[PDB]
Formats: structure tokens, C-alpha cells, sequence
């Protein structure tokens, strides 16, 4: 049996529930580093201060790559495993396999926890991106394939509910949460043959001792095959909600079914082909093929252009429909006291100038101005930290009564939009300083805070990310005492608790049905993601793959 | 009215595209025009060079910091620099003003970059691989290095100096 | 009713700021050059 019988009746919950909190977990422990690393941006260095409340920590450097591998790898990849089968299984009303299922969340923990801990006793302070020859423990790659292996499951599950639904339903078009999550799914494999291969061919060997050393362009240049998409894996998730939950939020409709078709199946052609704007400052790759990744790049925007449009339309048809005004009516119509709303409509706002940063970054030459300045994690706040993570902060607001019954209370609503906001507000504000204090030339990856006399040109830029420190510490500490207060509550009123994700009509159209039917011929686009990974990465490999000139790893801390 | 909503809107979606694409291409231009000129200087050469970083600061061009700047033309010169836990080898890199410098670079230990302040000399180095870019100063002064790649604990004090003579 | 004109000045501020963005680090790129 089982009495919250919710876990036998929707299984697909009990499971959903425990990748999130597990997310979210890895989120409050990663973030902690934030503000830390905030006023040493701001040349306050509170790192002594940090020791004493917790003296496992050895180095600025430790805090970087636990703030880097516990925010961006474990709590995106949690956030998107959860979001990405559950939504799918829901608007399917179909089990997803609970064997195969239980077997990726134990994976993740299993995964997360062998890694963690050569992490915490500092064995592995090589940062998020582990570049060759800084070499870490043997359990920290372990962990990391592992952790990482655990979306290959996923994918599966929901190819399974793919393939079960398709025939108990023959002739019928596949529908639309399903038809993102299929393509998602299927990026992110292709997408992860880079870090995987990087990891068995090489990573794995070396930290065991099997070999020797790793050749350092190529490690490089399999990581970040996999390293942009995944940032496209991260962006979806909170694209699946924006598309097809929020316009509901709002009070309105999806303005269009084949937008967001179109947009996520762009993403499926050109998220894994454009891994060398990452590498425009690399020796070894020739400038011809940085150019076609640049233009590749410049492509790959284009789905979040058009996003930029489907969205702000269906937020605006929303808002003329609770009487909204005039020109900017609207936008004060919209429902600014749910924080199932504000999050992700805020993330949408800081998405613009992020956007607009990587838009530079993509543009070969121009990337020499600012790569591996402050400016490349200011864009990136903005984009990952700000939209992705709003977007999973302001869904515990829907989320978690439909998985617990527990309901939001009304001072809780009340702390979450205090959250929300001073998060927006933080992150901001810490953006401005960041992108100008990279402009000054202030490396990324710096305990800057350390040489307090070194980039004076930087002085009030300093004093915008000192400023952010303490906003963002704020917004994270009430965030703490909300996020527990939310969950460790002992009421549980769950009518609330089955009752379907609030899924978004759509305003249905003519030039739909021979459109929707082109982007559901799946087996040929997929074919094609695979044709284009090969021509991009192929001519390139091939040349270093037959130049491996393995070096000896160092441990430099 | 919520049908009709329809009809325009998706048309929007095309008009915003076509500008969409417009601009970016526009973009493409102008990335276009700077690999044309000088500029594209900064950017790293095509050409695998191998070489054996355990080796490097014994034997070869990169063991001897008196021999680190090579006239290579009549206002050429090769500048063989060492990035290394925690420095640069030479310091300074004396150059003339005028001329071009172009910068040969690797590493004996891990990744290191080398960016020159007020300049678009920014690049990697990896051990087992040289990198190359190439520039002229058009203004004499002394232009710090910044590592910017982390490489451990003494990263935050890796810079360096180029002294580029009047 | 006829034009969705709040979600053009949205993509319209989104443009600018694009433009802002590449043009200033565009200037930035040649001032160092
Ligand atoms: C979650 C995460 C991320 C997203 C999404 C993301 C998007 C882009 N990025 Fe980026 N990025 C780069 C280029 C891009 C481009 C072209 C895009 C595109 O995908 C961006 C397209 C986006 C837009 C064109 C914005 C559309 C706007 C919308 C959709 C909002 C509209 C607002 C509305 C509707 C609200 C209206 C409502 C009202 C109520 C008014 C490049 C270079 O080409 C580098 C390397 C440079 C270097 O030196 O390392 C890079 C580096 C990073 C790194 C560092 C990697 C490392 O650690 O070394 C991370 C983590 C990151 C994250 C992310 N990035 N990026
Ligand atoms: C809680 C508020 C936060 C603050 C105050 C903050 C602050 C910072 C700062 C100032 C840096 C740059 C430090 C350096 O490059 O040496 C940084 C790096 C980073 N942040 Fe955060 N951050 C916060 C939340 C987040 C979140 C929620 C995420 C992702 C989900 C995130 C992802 C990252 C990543 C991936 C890096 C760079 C890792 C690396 O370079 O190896 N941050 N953070
Ligand atoms: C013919 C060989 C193919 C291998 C078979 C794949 C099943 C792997 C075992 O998974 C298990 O499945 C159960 C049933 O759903 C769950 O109850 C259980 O907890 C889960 O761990
Ligand atoms: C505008 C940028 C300035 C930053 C500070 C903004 C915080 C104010 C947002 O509070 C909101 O006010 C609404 C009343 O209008 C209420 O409906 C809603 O419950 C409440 O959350
Ligand atoms: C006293 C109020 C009257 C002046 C009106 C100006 C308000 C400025 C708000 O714009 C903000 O500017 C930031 C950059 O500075 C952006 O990054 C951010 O998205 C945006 O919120
Ligand atoms: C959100 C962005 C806010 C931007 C703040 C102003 C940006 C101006 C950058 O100044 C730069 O200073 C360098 C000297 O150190 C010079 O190399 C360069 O000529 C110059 O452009
Ligand atoms: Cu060498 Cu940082
Ligand atoms: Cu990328």
C-alpha cells in the first residue's frame, strides 16, 4: 500500500517530487557560495568570514566549482528530468515506467553523492568544465558520468510514453507538451556523445591511471560538443512551461501550437553543431570552421527570437482580456501578485540584455574582446541563474500543491513574490556590474578580492556587485526559510493535489494541420540533427584524433 | 477576434523573422569585413604545432628567455613566450612600437591565457600545442598580462608585462 | 480586436538593446585593433 495512496494511484508524483527536491537542494547549497563570490567581484573579501561557518572549504576556487557543478549541472538537469517526463506523462494521462523511472532518480543520487564527496574534501577543484590536464579523483568523473548517465533513462521513459500513446491512438498528430519533450529528449542524447565519449575515452582511463595523459584540445573540444547544447537543456524545461502553463497563469492562450513547435524543433537542428564559439581563442581549430559555427550560432537564436514574439503576444492578448488598457494596459492586467507568474515573466525581462550578450559572444571576433572576462558570466546570470531558475523557483507555486496537496497559504504567497523580486532585482544589478567590470578587462574564475590594488579602473563597478552580494543574500536566506516552510508545513489539503497541471488552451487556426504534420515527421528531422553533428564535427576530429599528444595532469591547488 | 487574432499574428511572425534574419546577416557582414583587415591578426592559427610541454624550458626556443624575441623581417619579429604556473616567460616582452609581433605560446604545466590589456590579444594555452596570433602596438607603453583561464591557486596573480619600446 | 502592438514594443526594445550590445562592443573591438 501506501496512505498519501497519491504515490499508487500517480506514482509518476512520488518520483517528480524527489528529483525536485533533490534540485532544489543542490541549488540552496550551490548558492550559498553566490553572494561570497559577489562581493569578491565587489573587492570585499569574505572568505575568512565564510571558513568559520564552514571550515570544510579550502579555497576561493572550491567554492566556485561546487557553486558551478552543484547550480548548473545537478540542479538544471533535476529541474529538467522532472519537468520534462511528468508534464509529458500528464497530458498523455499514462504511467511512466516506474522501474525504469525509480532507476534514474537512484542513479542521480547514487551519481551526485560519489561525486560530492572528493568535491568537499577538496580532491577535485577543477571547476565545472574540469579542463584537462587539471586532474581531480577518480570519484568525481565516476560520479559526473554517472549523475550524467542518468538522462539517458529519462530519455527512454519518454520515448516509451511516445511509443505506447502513438498506438492506442493511430492517425493521431502528436500533441504538444509530448512533441517538445520527444525532440528535447532527442537533442540532449546527441547533444551528450561529446561529454560522453570524453569521459570513457579519456577522463575515466586517466583519474584510474589506466593511462598516462589526455590530449587537452581534444578533451576541450568533446566537452564542449555537449557543453553548448546543454545550456539549450537547460533553457527548455522552463521554454515547456512558458509555452504551454503560463498564458494560463496569466489568465489567457498559446497564441500558436506550431510557434512553439517551430521553435523547439530549430532547437533540435542547432543546439549540438555550434560548440566552437566556445573555442573562437583556441590554437589548433581552423578559422574557417569557427566562422560556420559563428554563422551556426547566429541561427540557433533565431527560435528564441521568435519566442520573444509568441510570448509577449500571448502575455499581451491575456492582459487586453482582464480589461487591459491602452498600449501598456496590459502588462498591468497581468496577475503581479501570483508568483507562479511574476518569476518566469521577470526571467523573460533580464532575457533580453542576456540574449543580447550572447549575441556578441557568438560573433567570432568580437568574443576576443570579452572571453574569459566578468562579462561572460554576467550574460550567463542572466540566462541561466536568472530566467531558468525563476522559472523553477516561481513553479513550486503550482507544482508542489499538485504533487503534495500541500496549499500556498497566503503569507507564503507574500514571501515567494519578496523572493522573486529581490532575486530579480539581485541579479540585475549584479549583471551592469559584471559586463562593465569585464569591459575594464577583470578575468572570469579570479580570486579578485585577493589583489585589492590590481584593477582600479573597476572601483564602481565594484560597488554594483557588493551591492548585489547583500540583496542576493537576502533573497536566498528568505528563500531558505519559504522553500522548508512550503514543505516541512503540516497541512495537507490535496483536491488541489490531482488536479491537472493548468496546461494552456490554444488559439487554434487554418494554416495549422499541414504544418503540425511536417514538424511530427520526427524520425526524419532527428536523422537530420545527426547529419549536421557529423558535417560540423567531423573534418575537425578526424584531424585531431589522429594527433592525440597526451600530456601528464597536474594538480595545481 | 481570438480566430482573427490568429490570422495577423502568425503573419507578424513572418514579418519578425524576415527582419530577424535581415539583421543577423547584416551581422554576419560585419564580422565578414573585420577578417579582412588587419585586425583579424588576434585570431589563432589553423596549424597543429606539437610539442612535448615536460621538455619545453630545456630545449627548443621556450628554455631560454634571452632568446625569447627572434627577428623573423625587417620589421618582424617572433616573440617565444612561456605561460607557466604563475608567470610569464620573459618579463618584460620588450618590442618596438610599429612593428608586427607575432606571439608564439605555450604552456609546461596546465591551460594558461594570455590576454594583453587594451588589445585584442586573448588566447589559450595548452600544454602540448603552440598558439599563435599576431599584432602591432600602435602606441608605445607598458600593456599588462592577465591570465585568464584558471589554473589553480596562484591564478588570481598571474600577470605579466609588455614593454613596447618608443 | 486588430494589432498585438505591446508584444512589437517588446520585440522593438529587444532589437535596440541587440543593436546597443554589437555596436558597442563592435566600436570596443576596433579601438583595441
Ligand atoms: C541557460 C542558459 C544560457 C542560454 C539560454 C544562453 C544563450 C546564448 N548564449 Fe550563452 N554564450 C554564448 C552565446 C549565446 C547565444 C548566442 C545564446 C542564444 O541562445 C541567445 C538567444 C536569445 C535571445 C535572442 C533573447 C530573446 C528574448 C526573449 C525570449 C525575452 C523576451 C521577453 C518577453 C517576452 C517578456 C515580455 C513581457 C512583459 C511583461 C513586457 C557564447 C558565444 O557564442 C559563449 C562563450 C563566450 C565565451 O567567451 O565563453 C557563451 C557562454 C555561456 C556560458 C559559459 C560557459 C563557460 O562556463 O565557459 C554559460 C553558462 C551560458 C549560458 C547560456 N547562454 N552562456
Ligand atoms: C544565489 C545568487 C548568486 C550569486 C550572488 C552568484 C554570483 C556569482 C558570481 C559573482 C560568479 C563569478 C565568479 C567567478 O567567475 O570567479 C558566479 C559564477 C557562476 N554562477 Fe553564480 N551566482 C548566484 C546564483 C547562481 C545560480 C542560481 C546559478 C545556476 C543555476 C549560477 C551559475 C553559475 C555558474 C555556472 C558560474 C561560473 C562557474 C565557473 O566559472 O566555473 N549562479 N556566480
Ligand atoms: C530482458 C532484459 C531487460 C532488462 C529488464 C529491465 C528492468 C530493469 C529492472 O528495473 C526494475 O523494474 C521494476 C518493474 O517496473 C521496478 O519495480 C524496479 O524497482 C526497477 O528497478
Ligand atoms: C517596478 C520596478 C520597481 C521594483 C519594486 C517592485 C515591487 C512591487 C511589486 O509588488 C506588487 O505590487 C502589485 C500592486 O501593483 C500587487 O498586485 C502585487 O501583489 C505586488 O507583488
Ligand atoms: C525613478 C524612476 C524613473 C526613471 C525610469 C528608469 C527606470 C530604469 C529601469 O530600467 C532598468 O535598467 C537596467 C539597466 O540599468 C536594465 O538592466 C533593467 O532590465 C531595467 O529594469
Ligand atoms: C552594461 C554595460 C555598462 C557599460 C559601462 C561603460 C563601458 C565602457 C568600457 O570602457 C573601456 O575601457 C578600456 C580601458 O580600460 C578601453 O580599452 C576601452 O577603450 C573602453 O571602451
Ligand atoms: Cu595561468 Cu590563471
Ligand atoms: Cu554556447
Amino acid at each position: 500500500s501506501e496512505i498519501s495512496r497519491v504515490y499508487e494511484a500517480y506514482p509518476e508524483k512520488k518520483a517528480t517530487l524527489y528529483f525536485l527536491v533533490l534540485g532544489f537542494l543542490a541549488l540552496i547549497v550551490g548558492s550559498l557560495f553566490g553572494p561570497f563570490q559577489a562581493l569578491n567581484y565587489g573587492n570585499v573579501d569574505a572568505y575568512p568570514l565564510l571558513k568559520r561557518l564552514l571550515p570544510f572549504v579550502q579555497s576561493y576556487y572550491q567554492g566556485l566549482t561546487l557553486h558551478g557543478v552543484l547550480n548548473a549541472i545537478v540542479f538544471t538537469q533535476l529541474f529538467a528530468q522532472a519537468i520534462m517526463v511528468y508534464l509529458p506523462a500528464r497530458e498523455l494521462n499514462m504511467r511512466p515506467n516506474m522501474g525504469l523511472m525509480w532507476l534514474s532518480w537512484w542513479m542521480a543520487f547514487i551519481g551526485l553523492v560519489v561525486a560530492a564527496l572528493p568535491l568537499l574534501a577538496n580532491e577535485a577543484t577543477v571547476l565545472y568544465t574540469f579542463y584537462p590536464p587539471l586532474k581531480g579523483h577518480w570519484a568525481f568523473y565516476l560520479g559526473a558520468s554517472v549523475f550524467v548517465l542518468s538522462t539517458w533513462v529519462s530519455i527512454y521513459i519518454v520515448l516509451d510514453l511516445w511509443r505506447r500513446w502513438k498506438a492506442a491512438n493511430p492517425g493521431k498528430v502528436t500533441p504538444l507538451v509530448t512533441y517538445m519533450a520527444v525532440v528535447f529528449w532527442l537533442m540532449w542524447f546527441l547533444a551528450s556523445l561529446g561529454l560522453v565519449l570524453e569521459a570513457v575515452l579519456f577522463l575515466l582511463p586517466w583519474s584510474f591511471g589506466l593511462v598516462e595523459g589526455v590530449d587537452p584540445l581534444v578533451a576541450r573540444t568533446l566537452f564542449w560538443w555537449t557543453g553548448h547544447p546543454i545550456v539549450y537543456f537547460w533553457l527548455l524545461p522552463a521554454y515547456a512551461i512558458i509555452y504551454t502553463i503560463l498564458p494560463k497563469q496569466a489568465g489567457g492562450r498559446l497564441v500558436s501550437d506550431p510557434m512553439a513547435r517551430l521553435a523547439f524543433l530549430l532547437f533540435l537542428l542547432l543546439s549540438t553543431p555550434v560548440g566552437f564559439h566556445h573555442q573562437f581563442a583556441d590554437p589548433g581549430i581552423d578559422p574557417t570552421w569557427k566562422m560556420i559555427h559563428s554563422v551556426l550560432t547566429l541561427f540557433v537564436a533565431v527560435p528564441s527570437l521568435m519566442t520573444a514574439f509568441t510570448v509577449a503576444a500571448s502575455l499581451e492578448f491575456a492582459g487586453r482580456l482582464r480589461g487591459g488598457r491602452g498600449l501598456f494596459g496590459w502588462i498591468r492586467a497581468l496577475p503581479w501578485d501570483n508568483p507562479a507568474f511574476v518569476a518566469p515573466v521577470l526571467g523573460l525581462l533580464g532575457f533580453i540584455p542576456g540574449g543580447a550578450g550572447g549575441i556578441v559572444n557568438a560573433s567570432f571576433t568580437l568574443d576576443y574582446v570579452v572571453h574569459n572576462t566578468a562579462w561572460v558570466p554576467g550574460h550567463f546570470h542572466l540566462q541561466v541563474a536568472s530566467l531558468v531558475t525563476l522559472t523553477a523557483m516561481g513553479s513550486l507555486y503550482w507544482l508542489l500543491p499538485n504533487l503534495t496537496g500541500k496549499p500556498i497559504s497566503d503569507a507564503q504567497r507574500r514571501l515567494g513574490l519578496a523572493v522573486v523580486w529581490l532575486w530579480f532585482l539581485g541579479m540585475m544589478i549584479m549583471a551592469v556590474g559584471l559586463h562593465w567590470a569585464g569591459l575594464l578587462n577583470v578575468p572570469r574564475r579570479a580570486y579578485i578580492a585577493q589583489v585589492p590594488d590590481a584593477y582600479p579602473h573597476a572601483a564602481v563597478p565594484m560597488v554594483f556587485n557588493v551591492l548585489a552580494g547583500i540583496v542576493l543574500l537576502v533573497a536566498l536566506l528568505l528563500f531558505i526559510y519559504g522553500l522548508f516552510s512550503v514543505l516541512l508545513s503540516r497541512e495537507r489539503k490535496p483536491e488541489l493535489a490531482e488536479a491537472p497541471l493548468p496546461f494552456a488552451e490554444v488559439i487554434s487556426g487554418p494554416e495549422d494541420r499541414r504544418l503540425v504534420l511536417a514538424m511530427d515527421r520526427i524520425g526524419f528531422w532527428f536523422a537530420v540533427a545527426a547529419i549536421l553533428v557529423v558535417l560540423a564535427y567531423g573534418p575537425t576530429l578526424v584531424q585531431l584524433f589522429g594527433h592525440l599528444n597526451p600530456v601528464p595532469g597536474w594538480r595545481l591547488w | 477576434d481570438q480566430h482573427k487574432a490568429h490570422k495577423a499574428i502568425l503573419a507578424y511572425e513572418k514579418g519578425w523573422l524576415a527582419f530577424s534574419l535581415a539583421m543577423l546577416f547584416v551581422f554576419i557582414a560585419l564580422i565578414a569585413y573585420t577578417l579582412a583587415t588587419h585586425t583579424a591578426g588576434v585570431i589563432p592559427a589553423g596549424k597543429l604545432e606539437r610539442v612535448d610541454p615536460t621538455t619545453v624550458r630545456q630545449e627548443g626556443p621556450w628554455a631560454d628567455p634571452a632568446q625569447a624575441v627572434v627577428q623573423t623581417g625587417p620589421n618582424q619579429y617572433t616573440v617565444y613566450v612561456l605561460a607557466f604556473a604563475f608567470g610569464y616567460q620573459p618579463n618584460p616582452i620588450e618590442v618596438p612600437q610599429g612593428a608586427e609581433i607575432v606571439f608564439k605560446i605555450t604552456s609546461p604545466d596546465v591551460i594558461h591565457g594570455f590576454h594583453v590589456e587594451g588589445t585584442n590579444i586573448n588566447v589559450e594555452v595548452l600544454p602540448g600545442e603552440v598558439s599563435t596570433v599576431r599584432y602591432t602596438f600602435k602606441r608605445p607603453g607598458e600593456y599588462r598580462i592577465i591570465c585568464n583561464q584558471y589554473c589553480g591557486l596562484g591564478h588570481q596573480n598571474m600577470f605579466g608585462t609588455i614593454v613596447v619600446k618608443e | 480586436e486588430e494589432k498585438p502592438k505591446g508584444a512589437l514594443a517588446v520585440i522593438l526594445v529587444l532589437t535596440l538593446t541587440i543593436l546597443v550590445f554589437w555596436l558597442g562592443v563592435y566600436a570596443v573591438f576596433f579601438a583595441r585593433g
